[PDB]
DNA sequence: ATACCCCCCCTTCGGTGCTTTGCACCGAAGGGGGGG
């Protein structure tokens, strides 16, 4: 039939021991009629007491999808394997990939339940199920074959997925492939029907060939927002204020960045509110600062070995901002996500759509996901971030509890 | 009988225990020999080094270095049931099996590795006490034994925690009966000599510190332990009873009682007027016992929240009006700095996740705040929150905003500026506004910070009902900005009244040490 | 009797991370209730 490929940890640690957190009727109601289907197929099999392992799972609705979906936290399980993805197979990432024209996304994961996976590590892999009031202990199951949205899967399943693709790699050159755990990124410099023609086209070659998967987004089309200093005739004591403070706080990013005729311009202690004069040196102190701000950052550079880390700060008005970077004050990107179509409805979900197209966008263009920076409280954010969450995959966060107060990105 | 066992191991590195036995003791032979016969308990060869400690009560074996070098085990529960969550029911039986531990076999290799030498050698062919896994062993197994019951049908609702079987249906008295000697003899043919029917309970019950009848519930009924003098470990356990009776007598306060534990088990200290004079109204709180109701699906939770001051609030959460399903209070404060509407999201966050915990959905609240408050309030702060569903109560203390600071500058206001300094290797604060008016002083004990929340307390102090000021630190604007009412330091509070009593404060922020704006004055003095 | 685990509730430490030297913060412990 179908072999596996045996999968070992990094010795000297130990495997997942999350405790599961609890889940509406609703989840668990969908939760059970999903992993019975999946345990009477070979899926998943029962497991004892002595299983010391154990990961979460809730129960998701996908996008415009009238059934529900399942996801495993595999967090932990990816923090102590990532040195298997880091040495035994790893895929170069497309550096035209930004550079595409569009691309489509596509659930390819269905192909990861067809293949065996190892028997020593198919114990890690146990999830707990919970129960309404606690009346019954947690029905711990366990992952027979390879799982959906675990890293080290496509791992193991590259070689197959390249024996597929090789035909349509070859009679179409042009398209860019890239895989991200369960989802495949098809990149094109085609039309809308033309783009649609192929990616339906794909499917079916998919479906030709035993494989089933159940939007549109544009890389080249994503521009940075450089910051500007604002402008007008008449200026304020405060306003010029704030504006030498911005210049303080902005020298930190730019190195080129200077204060010296504005701070020493003002040197009375004056009333905030009245008009105060400009002079000409202060004009072209301005237009050279606003020079150096439009430009990006002279000298940034991006280096695989470390982590993405990306903050988000909320501007208000149905607006936030994200910031990706690796070394502090060289930002690698910015960017404004801005919609007031949810404001009434949610805040939460906001932070979730956005964290959700971070992600996404820093897949496509740098290849790994961002740790995340969250302006939201621990408890407040695990209560509800699965009740609006609709992707395959977990990014990492983190909750800095210091206030950056700072928001100069957009006063 | 036909019950599969469990595989056992340790922990790598090292086999069993290796601890001398003890025969002789308070006789204690015939009774583990009985055991012989049905194998239970039985014989061994001299070849056994993984000796283990013996114990006998009147058997807690005991196992103090086998439990720390037994291979870890997850954790089968989480948690313990609550009578709110469990739905109308007419009839219930409990069923709790005999000790629940000498009728599941243990694991045939492990044998080996545990032993009771009282001259010989007695392997365990089931679990003893004292024993790691043995409520998960046993729970795994007594749910193998219950599901093809439930499965062949599932209307009778069973509940279980550790060795008991609470059963449940909606059926008449007869068919319940019948139902639960199958039920009886289903368990049995698995190997389980359960309690005779005749012993099996009827309603009232009596489970965890709860009776339950057939149309309400309740907890065992308590007193307030009373003494003349009070040491420590007594004011502890005074407090746990009240925080266990806070589940279903409403507003219960047990937070000032709380703080005399700030000042430390048997040292003994006096008291306070408040403390005895709340302990009497407790008393008469509990003095009449309130009754709790069952679930019904076919309504929905709409839980109330109200505010009883200095950071405490209470909730109740129910079906129906006036007949509560369960009650309890939030007072726990984290950090340092907040205001009234960053607990009551708290308390909101946490009733809802509670709710979700035991009855599997979330109740639509019920607060006592303006819509336009909370609006104003998310729309303004800049950390992002959120609150389920919820609509308007009136009922005091009604929370809402307290002050607000400004946002754009004012004119007619004078404008001041702020600075303070101590020593890095004992401070003082000194400022200079736009007219030369400065307020220099020193203080103990502060440093930067500190000297700039004493200046910005100053020019508070020295002000009119209308002003901006300019600070050099970013400290107090995180301070003040999130609207704080309540502060660890005294300093904080004043300046927080000081802003409640004027009408309109803006501020604005500079560089420190840069000599930029009115910094050359204001950093030369200090 | 003196050892053993689960949710809840508090108070009091330590360590983190600068917000860098106090401070705000959070997690782990030490008692309390319920007991098993
Ligand atoms: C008294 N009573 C009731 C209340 N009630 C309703 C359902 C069940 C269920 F079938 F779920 F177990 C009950 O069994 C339990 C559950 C628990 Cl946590 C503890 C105890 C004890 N001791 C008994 C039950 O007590 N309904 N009708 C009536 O007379």
């Amino acid at each position: 039939p179908i072999e596996t490929v045996p999968v070992k940890l990094k010795p000297g640690m130990d495997g997942p021991k999350v405790k599961q957190w609890p889940l509406t009727e609703e989840k668990i109601k969908a939760l059970v009629e999903i992993c019975t289907e999946m345990e009477k197929e070979g899926k998943i099999s029962k497991i004892g007491p002595e299983n010391p392992y154990n990961t979460p799972v809730f129960a998701i609705k996908k996008k415009d999808s009238t059934k529900w979906r399942k996801l495993v936290d595999f967090r932990e399980l990816n923090k102590r394997t990532q040195d298997f993805w880091e040495v035994q197979l790893g895929i170069p990432h497309p550096a035209g990939l930004k550079k595409k024209k569009s691309v489509t996304v596509l659930d390819v994961g269905d192909a990861y339940f067809s293949v065996p996976l190892d028997e020593d590590f198919r114990k890690y892999t146990a999830f707990t199920i919970p129960s309404i009031n606690n009346k019954t202990p947690g029905i711990r199951y366990q992952y027979n074959v390879l799982p959906q949205g675990w890293k080290g899967s496509p791992a193991i399943f590259q070689s197959s997925m390249t024996k597929i693709l090789e035909p349509f790699k070859k009679q179409n050159p042009d398209i860019v492939i890239y895989q991200y755990m369960d989802d495949l990124y098809v990149g094109s410099d085609l039309e809308i029907g033309q783009h649609r023609t192929k990616i339906e086209e794909l499917r079916q070659h998919l479906l030709r060939w035993g494989l089933t998967t159940p939007y549109e987004l544009h890389p080249d089309k994503w521009t940075v927002q450089p910051i500007v200093l604002p402008e007008k005739d008449s200026w304020t004591v405060n306003d010029i204020q704030k504006l030498v403070g911005k210049l303080n706080w902005a020298s930190q990013i730019y190195p080129g960045i200077k204060v010296r005729q504005l701070s020493k311009l003002l040197r009375g202690t004056k009333a905030l509110t009245e008009v105060i004069p400009l002079t000409e040196e202060a004009e072209l102190e301005l237009a050279e600062n606003r020079e150096i701000l439009k430009e990006p950052v002279h000298g940034v550079y991006y280096d695989p070995s470390k982590d993405l880390i990306a903050e988000i700060q909320k501007q208000g008005q149905g607006q936030w901002t994200y910031q990706i970077y690796q070394e502090p004050f060289k930002n690698l990107k910015t960017g404004k996500y801005a919609r007031m179509r949810g404001a009434h409805t949610n805040d939460v979900k906001q932070l979730t759509e956005a964290v959700q197209k971070i992600t996404t966008e820093s897949i496509v263009i740098w290849g790994k996901t961002p740790k995340f920076k969250l302006p939201i409280q621990k408890e407040t954010w695990e209560t509800w971030w699965t009740e609006y969450w609709q992707a395959t995959w977990i990014p990492e966060w983190e909750f800095v509890n210091t206030p950056p107060l700072v928001k100069l990105w957009y006063q | 009988s036909p019950i599969e066992t469990v595989p056992v191991k340790l922990k790598p590195g090292m086999d069993g225990p290796k601890v001398k036995q003890w025969p002789l003791t308070e006789a204690l032979v015939e009774i583990c020999t009985e055991m012989e016969k049905e194998g239970k308990i039985s014989k061994i060869g001299p070849e056994n080094p993984y000796n283990t400690p013996v114990f006998a009560c009147k058997k807690l074996v005991d196992f103090r270095e086998l439990n720390k070098r037994t291979q870890d085990f997850w954790e089968v529960q989480l948690g313990i049931p609550h009578p709110a969550g469990l739905k109308k029911k007419k009839s219930v039986t409990v069923l709790d099996v005999g000790d629940a531990y000498f009728s599941v076999p243990l694991d045939e290799d492990f044998r080996k590795y545990t032993a009771f030498t009282i001259p010989i050698r007695y392997q365990y062919n089931v679990l003893p006490q004292g024993w790691k896994g043995s409520p998960a062993i046993f729970q795994s197994s007594m749910t193998k034994i219950l599901e093809p019951f439930k499965k062949q049908n599932p209307d009778i609702v069973i509940y279980q925690y550790i060795d008991d079987l609470y059963v449940g249906s909606d059926l008449e008295i007869g068919q319940h009966r019948t139902k639960i000697e199958e039920l009886r003899q289903h368990l049995l043919r698995w190997g389980l000599t359960t309690p005779d029917k005749k012993h099996q309970k009827e309603p009232p019950f009596l489970w965890m510190g709860y009776e339950l009848h057939p149309d309400k519930w309740t907890v065992q009924p308590i007193v307030l332990p009373e003494k003349d003098s009070w040491t420590v470990n007594d004011i502890q356990k005074l407090v746990g009873k009240l925080n266990w009776a806070s589940q279903i007598y409403p507003g219960i306060k047990v937070r000032q009682l709380s703080k005399l534990l700030r000042g430390t088990l048997t040292e003994v200290i006096p008291l306070t007027e408040e403390a005895e004079l709340e302990l009497a109204e407790n008393r008469e709180i509990l003095k009449e016992p309130v009754h709790g109701v069952y679930y019904d699906p076919s309504k929905d939770l709409i839980a109330e929240i109200q505010k009883q001051g200095q950071g405490q609030w209470t909730y109740q959460i129910y079906q129906e009006p006036f007949k509560n399903l369960k009650t309890g209070k939030y007072a726990r404060m984290r950090g340092a700095h907040t205001n009234d509407v960053k607990q009551l999201t708290e308390a909101v966050q946490k009733i809802t996740t509670e709710s979700i915990v035991i009855w599997g959905k979330t109740p639509k609240f019920k607060l006592p705040i303006q819509k336009e408050t909370w609006e104003t309030w998310w729309t303004e702060y800049w950390q992002a929150t959120w609150i389920p569903e919820w609509e308007f109560v009136n009922t005091p203390p009604l929370v809402k905003l307290w002050y607000q600071l400004e946002k754009e500058p004012i004119v007619g206001a004078e404008t001041f500026y702020v600075d303070g300094a101590a020593n890095r290797e004992l401070g003082k604060a000194g400022y200079v506004t736009n007219k030369g008016r400065q307020k220099v002083v020193p203080l103990t004990n502060t440093t930067n910070q500190k000297t700039e929340l004493q200046a910005i307390y100053l020019a508070l102090q020295d002000s009119g009902l209308e002003v901006n000021i300019v600070t050099n630190s970013q400290y107090a604007l995180g301070i003040i900005q999130a609207q704080p009412d309540k502060s660890e330091s005294e300093l904080v509070n004043q300046i927080i009244e000081q802003l409640i009593k004027k009408e309109k404060v803006y501020l604005a922020w500079v560089p420190a040490h840069k000599g930029i704006g009115g910094n050359e004055q204001v950093d030369k003095l200090v």
